[PDB]
């Protein structure tokens, strides 16, 4: 079993209730599946976009 | 248009974002401000800023009527080559909700400075709109003011080399999909 | 080996304060 | 002072640029207090609370030494929600490879380039999480290091191996309300 130091600060009003709390943050969990990103429409190349014909006064 | 219309605040808001962090035009036109609850520099420049405005006002249309399938927004350099492209890709199948999950695609824009190479001075940029359809309704629907056409944009103009994802974030609310990436020039 | 936990965080002399505790079975003990 | 030292310093500098980062990223924090300030000339988002700030600098002044120690198997950022249930965790793991050939030199010259590689760990690791439960706020987890023909002085290398740390996200199935 492995040791644990919590640290905490002055201001806290319970010090005593600590433990029980913290024992959730220590506490592994499910994870969901590693999501990777794809994009939805990929590169067409046979469809073009819409340009509009003017252009910035880039001052 | 129960949606469409608050997708055009939102990528204004992007594309004045945009320009900011890539560092497109001087900072000295940007003016802080609060939108979505973030602070972002949008501009204060009169010739940019209806080019800006009038660029979304006819994408609403295909917006509307979900003939909308991404926008793109494309810094382009002095040589008018394509450098960076900020991708939207946009699937459409309680008001003050959505405009939390968007705000985060702010705060992602906002933070690509560190992770994308620096691009080269007097850049200019430009919106690319890939309708749903390919078909002519879109083409004679986009123009809706007149005094500002659109075009079909050519191999030109939108083909990248040497091209590199940098993805920002994917959100899938079950009113709106969307998904934003950056495809970046690896020599530039 | 052990871990420390640092607590203290924003609301939704000596720095820190101390707690030693052990780990067992999925709870949190103080220490002998 | 001596390379130890200045490796695991540079460490906590890291760090303090990924905690501001996965504090603005996840929404764990207001937006507001957020400032931009530039580390190793890279442009990192840091914060204007100095109640947080100093929290996140007390732990880190606290981590520098089992650093300089090589008593660090990882270190974590668990984000929690009302009720104190983790809610995702940021795990940095640290390989310190006992040799530690590499000089400095080479070690300052790749500094910003690694913060940037950094960066897009973290921020392309996002991208594909969901959204946090409302109200929420984070913890940070230490675990020092497990188990243990030169003499001494092993080859000089300039690689810039084992000199950065591999961040694993994990995200619950179920975040919450």
């Amino acid at each position: 079993t492995t040791e644990v130091i919590l640290h905490y600060r002055p201001c806290e009003s319970d010090p005593t209730q600590l433990p029980k709390i913290a024992e959730k943050a220590i506490q592994d969990f499910p994870t969901r599946p590693l999501s990777r990103f794809i994009p939805w429409f990929p590169y067409d190349g046979s469809k073009l976009p819409l340009r509009p014909k003017r252009s910035p006064p880039v001052i | 248009q129960v949606v469409a219309d608050v997708l055009c605040e939102f990528l204004e808001v992007a594309v004045h974002l945009i320009l900011y962090v890539r560092e497109v035009y001087p900072v000295g036109i940007f003016q802080k401000r609060k939108k979505y609850n973030v602070p972002v520099q949008m501009s204060c420049h009169p010739e940019l800023n209806q080019y800006i405005q009038d660029t979304l006002h006819c994408v609403k249309p295909l917006l509307e009527k979900n003939d909308v399938e991404k926008v793109v927004v494309v810094i382009l350099d002095k040589e008018h080559r394509p450098v960076e492209k900020f991708v939207f890709e946009i699937t459409q199948p309680l008001l003050s909700h959505v405009e939390q999950l968007l705000r985060a695609f702010i705060l992602k824009i906002s933070v690509c400075d560190a992770v994308l190479d620096h691009n080269p001075p007097g850049c200019t940029f430009t919106v690319l709109v890939h309708t749903r359809e390919a078909a002519t309704r879109n083409m004679e629907k986009i123009q809706v003011i007149k005094d500002f056409p659109w075009i079909l944009a050519d191999e030109q103009d939108v083909h990248m080399h040497d091209p590199r994802l940098i993805p920002l974030k994917t959100m899938t609310s079950d009113i709106l999909k969307m998904q934003l990436y950056v495809e970046e020039r690896a020599h530039k | 080996s052990q871990v420390h936990i640092f607590w203290g965080a924003p609301i939704a002399a000596d720095p820190w304060k101390k707690i030693q505790l052990l780990y067992s079975q999925h709870s949190l003990y103080l220490k002998d």
